[PDB]
């Protein structure tokens, strides 16, 4: 999972933060690194890896204290900037919990 | 518990309302927090958007036996819970859930019809 989260309650803001990777989450059934803006960085496939050729985007409301953690599963975009553009995107969670 | 249909909006002492106030939940006239004493804590909860309102002390305290329900006589717009208690105490939960239309003589507001004899005698209930 890559979910925009937040360093707070979330919003679920969710945003690709777009640094390529050679395409993995591409790579995947149907039924490198160049520092250039991924595709598409929310959810999905993705990988330990094609996370971690991904960076954030600064410009967004919301910013990790840890420069890109690096790990899909964990997500959690670090909140900073709440209660005003970013939207907001909810859960299953957010309907029952 | 029993249970309704409503948030729980600005109470209203006075200066008659239900101006938009989210609080989209349902309010649940019971019997108290305990579900013993003759106290009705109005309990309150979405599985809902309440635009992060609830304008409700985790549910809605009463004073049992001088509470009457009114219809939302002094009627303003569809449904609210009208509890109007000393005129003052009012306590108005905002409607969300507005079915079979906006109904004349049981509530003259938007949901009544079941909720009107439930909030009706909810409150006049002796239990």
């Amino acid at each position: 999972t890559v979910i925009g989260i937040r360093g707070s309650d979330q919003a679920i803001p969710k945003f690709q933060m777009n640094c390529y990777a050679k395409e993995d989450a591409f790579s995947y059934p149907r039924m490198k690194y160049s520092s250039k803006p991924y595709k598409v960085d929310n959810m999905t496939r993705i990988l330990p890896q094609q996370s971690r050729y991904i960076s954030f985007i600064k410009d967004d409301r919301f910013v990790p204290v840890r420069k890109f953690k690096g790990n899909n599963g964990v997500v959690v975009l670090r909140d900073r900037e709440p209660k005003e553009p970013v939207a907001l995107i909810e859960t299953v969670r957010q309907m029952k919990d | 518990v029993i249970k309704f249909r409503a948030g729980v909006c600005e109470y209203n002492e006075d200066s008659r309302l239900c101006t938009p106030i989210p609080v989209q939940g349902e309010i649940e006239i019971k019997p108290n927090e305990e579900e013993e004493l003759g106290f009705w804590d109005f309990e309150w909860r979405p599985t809902e958007k309440p635009v992060g309102r609830e304008l409700d002390p985790i549910s809605l305290i009463l004073i049992p036996g001088e509470t009457m329900w009114v219809p939302i006589k002094s009627s303003k717009s569809g449904r609210i819970f009208a509890l109007v208690f000393s005129s003052n105490e009012r306590y108005f939960f905002w409607l969300q859930e507005k079915n079979s239309g906006n109904l004349p003589l049981n509530e003259l507001s938007a949901k009544d019809k079941e909720i009107y004899n439930k909030m009706i005698g909810v409150l006049n209930n002796s239990s």
